[PDB]
């Protein structure tokens, strides 16, 4: 009575489910992209001489005075 | 008028490192804030809570808030507050199923009896009396709901139209 | 139809504006340092000292937007290394009709002036449209960043400044592949070719390209390069984004020439070398061939001889406009399938196979070859495809420090038995012991790997990672598949599996129970309902959740609330319990990692298991308001969001009873309908 009925919507959820070494040991390798434009030399001259010429908490539930 | 720059310094601490404040540093952010105003009741903004607040103001799709973000969802608190406050006439920390309309009508929300008394059984568990988490929270859906309103109904007609799309898209937030 | 970025509208914020006789000042992009940069151009760097924003209107007193049309010598390089991004610009001007989508060409200083200008751009899969204000960077009275050789043009300004506006800045624009641009310009299907190792007839596949509107551009390796100097004696930039203008062969004193046009961004500095704007031998060729191609001009454009360009260039980038390679001599039918995904750190975020404890925890993705869709080029006998890997958002991560994940990607076939039937994941033993039938060609550091590949008929599964665990990032994937003569999705669906709820099919069993748990008013509440459920999972260590909330069982409630009672009945907790079964059977099943929880990925492969057919901005909307900040969804959340989607679908159709697009709905209703749900 109750404690019952709540076993039984649990059973009535069912049972879930159901080791090994590296076999093929596939491997990747990474490259590095270029990245155009990173480099400062690749701005224009022109412009590259242009360019180059209370805690936290307490402030704000202050707020809520 | 520079409330501005202090509360840019502000939002520049409690935001760390990527300079926008995520649900979970909102959840701090607002238990911290609300534990010093013992007439702000709240059982606490949990992560739920505050991942639906952070979705809504979510402009830019960044995830997290960022300040012009955090600075209208503040502001909105900050005005709710007072709002709540103010219509806490039984002084109970608690805004009750007779306190609820003159509060959601002062922010600006209107409704009739019928919608009030959804929102209470929607929003209030504890005999039609809703927390200061609960409130904040459902105004912010509200105001999401009133601002996608506003930006669909372009012609101004008081109506809109939506496919099934942009239907889940804007319901699914709330 | 496109995304309004922000949730700006164009014409609504300019109409206001207009209205208001006021100039508009974006909020999202305001005109101070934090626009600018972060570092080399953030509030602290001594190089934004004397920077002011201003309006075209407050520089010069007659600013035009467009003035002798949208041509490449508008864009001029500034104080801003995005040559990748300029030089993307460029190429587009020569195709005047997909420019015309970019850059709306009716924009105007002289007509419905209020400070607002719009662009388009194709974000990983979606066009977008963004607004700005016309406020941009000045420093001693002119602009600081791109500009057109016309002083008073503003067009390609604007334009750089709405796609450092979604990028967070304008120092984030800084580094990139020229790719980048032609793509979010296009939505094109990159084509790249290393001049080391050419294939024959290059210089008639560019010849095609530049015919066709695809967008083209060059560049030289600079790591493997004079160290320290980028601008080499034949006034050449290494690492530097170009853009392929032209091709033309020509007779010079007898002799067939091949000849390629390039122009650098910077809009001036050219090539010295023969073919040069001053060339003697310029007068080697005829007049009218001369007069037609050429001009002594410091533009940054010059022709050099095709010989001299695959001696000095390292890179032809190409972007076309479909899917088809270049190399092949017809079109073909194309069909692209776009998903989506996202690596979390704690859940998705495997690596490659390099690290095989953790790069089963990938998502995987189903591609299914079809038989049907068979060809033979090359004379090999299979099916055509093409996958692009692409990472978003990556240069908003500059703050951060963090650029471009090293991504690629591997392709398995799925064994026989487990044919033919999708939810399925395959196992960390099973990467142990069966190698990829397919990989990227590499895996590197670029937004997008993009590769061709021809496999045999079949479902095949696509792992895309990153190359190191524990990154954080979106990405989505497009693939394009040949087909032979169709015209599979595109619509959302709710196919969901609907309830035996009449009383023939509820039996004593069910009935005592329920009766039992009703308790004294015959009825199951909310608050007795999340006493039930949180009192059953406590029983069950394989279902993680953070207790019930009260809020998720009224809402389930509601759901279900048939008559008005407000409570739960025999037959509405029967269809409710018959409901929570099969969400925890979809749950536990699609429990990958056995965590009691639904990471990003597999909460996707549960809405499709759930009989959801939905758009990928649905699925990323759905991630943000039901997952934590690790992306993690635990069982009261996951039956939330399926109860409230199932809710969502049923009451569009319905207000929509006859099956049109639409549904429409006042204020009132609106708010009432997206808060409280349940009303009809
Ligand atoms: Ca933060
Ligand atoms: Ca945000
Ligand atoms: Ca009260
Ligand atoms: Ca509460
Ligand atoms: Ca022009
Ligand atoms: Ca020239
Ligand atoms: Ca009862
Ligand atoms: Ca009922
Ligand atoms: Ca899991
Ligand atoms: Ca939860």
């Amino acid at each position: 009575e109750l404690d019952d009925a709540l076993d039984e919507l649990s059973d009535s959820l069912g049972q879930r489910q159901p080791p090994l070494d590296d076999k093929v040991k596939e491997k990747i390798k990474a490259e590095h992209s270029e990245k155009l434009g990173e480099r400062d030399d690749t701005i224009p001259p022109e412009y590259r001489h242009l360019l180059d010429n209370q805690d936290p908490i307490d402030a704000l539930s202050e707020d809520l005075d | 008028s520079e409330e501005e720059r202090q509360f840019r310094k502000l939002f520049v601490q409690l935001a760390g490192d990527d300079m926008e404040v995520s649900a979970t540093e909102l959840m701090n952010i607002l238990n911290k804030v609300v534990t010093r105003h013992p007439d702000l009741k709240t059982d606490g903004f949990g992560i739920d809570t505050c991942r639906s607040m952070v979705a809504v103001m979510d402009s830019d799709t960044t995830g997290k808030l960022g300040f012009e973000e955090f600075k209208y969802l503040w502001n909105n608190i900050k005005k709710w507050q007072g709002i709540y406050k103010r219509f806490d006439t039984d002084r109970s920390g608690t805004i009750g199923s007779n306190e609820l309309p003159g509060a959601f009508e002062a922010a600006g929300f209107h409704l009739n009896q019928h919608i009030y008394s959804m929102i209470i059984r929607r929003y209030s568990d504890e005999t039609g009396n809703m927390d200061f988490d609960n409130f904040i929270s459902c105004l912010v859906r509200l105001d999401a709901m009133f601002r996608a309103f506003r930006s669909l109904d372009k012609n101004g007609t008081g109506q809109i139209q939506v496919n099934i799309q942009e239907w889940l898209q804007l319901t699914m937030y709330s | 139809r496109a995304i309004k970025y922000l949730n700006q509208d164009y014409e609504t914020l300019r109409n206001e504006c207009l209205e208001a006789g006021a100039l508009f000042q974006d909020p999202s992009f305001p005109a101070l340092p934090s626009s600018l940069g972060f570092k080399e151009l953030g509030p602290y760097s001594s190089k934004t000292r004397g920077i002011e924003w201003k309006r075209p209107t407050e520089i010069c007193a007659d600013p035009q937007f467009i003035i002798g049309g949208a041509t490449r010598t508008d864009i001029c390089q500034g104080a801003l290394g995005d040559s990748w991004l300029l030089a993307a610009i460029a190429s587009l001007t020569l195709n005047e009709e997909i420019l015309a989508r970019v850059v709306p060409l009716d924009q105007s200083f002289q007509e419905n002036y209020a400070g607002i200008f719009h662009f388009q751009f194709w974000q990983y899969g979606e066009w977008v449209e963004v607004v700005v204000d016309d406020r941009l960077p000045t420093k001693d009275g002119e602009l600081l960043f791109v500009h057109s050789a016309e002083g008073s043009e503003f067009w390609s300004a604007l334009l750089e400044k709405a796609y450092a506006k979604i990028n967070g800045c304008y120092e984030a624009l800084s580094g990139g592949a020229t790719t980048e641009g032609f793509e979010d310009f296009t939505g094109g299907i990159a084509e790249w070719y290393e001049l080391r190792k050419p294939p024959p007839n290059l210089f008639k596949i560019i010849q095609k390209a530049l015919e066709k509107g695809s967008l083209l551009g060059c560049s030289i390796d600079i790591t493997s390069a004079a160290d320290s100097e980028a601008v080499t004696y034949q006034k050449l930039v290494k690492g530097h984004a170009y853009s392929v203008t032209g091709a033309e062969e020509v007779e010079s004193s007898g002799s067939l020439q091949k000849l390629i046009r390039i122009r650098n961004p910077w809009g001036q500095v050219e090539w010295t070398g023969k073919w040069n704007d001053n060339c003697p031998s310029w007068n080697t060729v005829d007049p009218e061939v001369r007069a037609n191609l050429t001009e002594r001009q410091e533009d940054g454009e010059f022709w050099m001889s095709f010989s001299d360009f695959l001696r000095h260039y390292s890179r032809l980038e190409i972007c076309n406009l479909t899917p088809d390679t270049l190399t092949c001599d017809s079109y073909k039918k194309w069909k692209l399938t776009k998903m989506d995904g996202n690596w979390r750190r704690g859940s998705t975020a495997g690596g490659c196979r390099n690290y095989p404890n953790t790069f089963w925890m990938n998502p995987q993705y189903l591609i299914k070859l079809e038989e049907e869709d068979e060809d033979d080029e090359d004379g090999e006998r299979g099916c055509t495809f093409l996958v692009g890997l692409i990472q978003k958002h990556r240069r908003r991560q500059r703050k951060m420090g963090e650029d471009m994940h090293t991504i690629g990607f591997g392709i398995y076939e799925v064994p026989e038995e487990l044919t033919g039937q999708t939810n399925i994941h395959l196992s960390k033993n099973f990467f142990l012991t069966t190698r990829a039938r397919e990989r990227s060609d590499t895996f590197i550091n670029l937004r997008e790997v993009l590769n061709r590949f021809k496999l045999p008929p079949g479902e095949y599964v696509l792992v895309p990672s990153t190359f190191e665990p524990h990154k954080n990032g979106d990405f989505c994937i497009r693939v394009f598949s040949e087909k032979k003569a169709d015209y599979v999705d595109d619509e959302i669906e709710a196919n969901i599996e609907e309830i035996e709820a009449n009383e023939e099919d509820i039996g004593d069993g069910f009935r005592r129970l329920f009766a039992q748990l009703a308790g004294e008013d015959a009825e199951i509440s909310a608050f007795e309902l999340q006493t039930i459920l949180r009192r059953v999972l406590a029983k069950r260590e394989d279902i993680k959740s953070d207790g019930f909330s009260i809020e998720t069982c009224k809402i389930m409630v509601d759901m279900l609330d048939e008559d008005g009672s407000g409570k739960l009945g025999l037959k509405e907790f029967y269809i409710l319990w018959t409901k929570i079964q099969k969400y925890q059977k979809i749950y536990r099943e699609i429990d990958v990692d056995r965590s009691g929880t639904m990471n990003s990925y597999e909460m996707r492969k549960a809405l499709e298991e759930a009989g959801f057919k939905l758009p990928c901005q649905l699925h990323q909307v759905i991630v943000a308001r039901f997952a934590d900040d690790e992306l993690i969804i635990d069982f009261d959340n996951f039956v939330r969001c399926l109860v409230r989607l199932e809710i969502l679908f049923k009451i569009f159709k319905q207000l929509d009873p006859e099956n049109t697009g639409t549904i429409q709905l006042d204020l009132i209703s609106w708010l009432s309908f997206s808060v409280l749900g349940k009303l009809a």
